């Protein structure tokens, strides 16, 4: 499990999750601004539609614009939900994925360093054994 | 091994050798090497183990003029469920192909947990095609591997992203993956199925995916079974 390749894949996934977190953050900001402008426009359209409510023809050119504003409103709501999902994804990319990847990378690094230390210790013991044998044969 | 050799070179019959708990044998060899105070390798294994392990893999193969065939099928347990270990690495590098067993699928409760990703066969080339099994064999095999890989990537995506299964393609890929996992992957321990039955089952399992969704299937293979 504790391999250098696995550490590389985890690190790459971590960096990708970081860049994705930044992108999702900026996207959440833009979506927030857009939903805000669409919200102000929704209020303005609410006042406009509330202006004349309760005759002759040409009424087909009236309710149409109100329908467009309604479409913009629904799109604004969907944008709000999507912004919520984006914020949730950003929150999941903050203290969840990042911490897990960091901890995993730390543990893997510790395991690899410890294994390398053990191998180096065994090699040092082998070299010491050979040196001792040579020193014994030299006499 | 000498018994199998004596069976192949004299009795002239089909022989199958199997070594159980080869990891214990490797540990024993490592112990013998450690007692000799020689230069230890990875996981305390011997330096000449490369020739030793090969000698364990040299118990297979047929001969010219001999009707009998000896094939060794050793079995070992990877330490700490890690195939990256020297034993499994050497066993995989020396021998052609390896059978891997996932612990998760075994923890699922389904039948035998073979992971098609790590699993491969180098003898599946000349043993495929018409005259052996079917002309739809290799194509459906490659298509199965591609579908499994796509399903795996779609699973990782499903883990990273939402539950919407990443639009269309990844959804069908994940569905086909789960279907192949609950059906094709598990045939049951007490059930023995032929190649034609597996081919038909795979043909029924590939009906979920579109005909143009398979890039691993040629024109003839796509026109092979429309039934």
């Amino acid at each position: 499990f504790p391999t250098r390749m696995t550490l590389g894949l985890m690190k790459t996934k971590l960096k990708g999750a970081n860049q994705g977190y930044s992108l999702l953050k900026r996207k959440s900001e833009a979506l927030t601004k857009r939903f805000r402008d669409i919200t102000k426009r929704i209020d303005d359209a609410k006042q406009k539609m509330g202006r004349v409510m309760q005759a002759k023809e040409i009424y087909s050119r009236a309710v149409e614009t109100l329908v467009e504003l309604a479409s913009l409103q629904t799109a604004f709501i969907i944008l709000d939900e999507v912004i919520k999902v984006t914020n949730r994804r950003v929150n999941a990319i903050e203290h969840v994925i990042i911490p897990r990847t960091e901890n995993t990378i730390a543990y893997i690094n510790s395991e690899l360093d410890e294994l390398d230390r053990e191998e180096f210790y065994r090699l040092k013991k082998v070299q010491e054994k050979k040196q001792n044998e040579t020193a014994k044969l030299d006499a | 091994l000498t018994t199998a050799e004596y069976l192949a070179y004299q009795t002239e019959r089909h022989v199958l050798t199997i070594l159980t708990d080869m990891s214990s044998y490797a540990d024993a060899l490592r112990e013998v090497s450690a007692a000799r105070e020689e230069v230890p390798g990875r996981r305390g294994y011997p330096g000449y183990m490369y020739t030793d392990l090969s000698t364990i893999y040299e118990r297979a193969g047929r001969v010219e003029g001999r009707n009998g065939s000896i094939t060794q099928i050793p079995i070992l347990t990877m330490p700490n469920d890690d195939i990256t270990h020297p034993i499994p690495d050497l066993t995989g590098y020396i021998t052609e192909g390896q059978i891997f067993v996932d612990r998760q699928l075994h923890n699922k409760g389904i039948y035998p947990p073979i992971n098609v990703l790590p699993s491969l066969s180098r003898l599946m080339k000349s043993a495929i095609g018409e005259g052996m099994t079917r002309k739809d064999h290799g194509d459906v095999s490659n298509q199965l591997y591609a579908k499994y890989a796509i399903g795996k990537d779609a699973a990782a995506m499903k883990a990273v992203v939402g539950e919407e299964a990443l639009s269309i393609e990844d959804k069908l890929s994940l569905e086909f993956l789960e279907k192949f996992e609950k059906t094709f992957i598990t045939q049951g321990a007490y059930e023995d199925r032929t190649v034609f039955e597996s081919l038909d089952q795979a043909w029924s399992l590939l009906r979920i995916y579109p005909k143009e969704m398979l890039n691993r299937i040629s024109p003839k293979i796509l026109d092979e079974f429309y039934d």
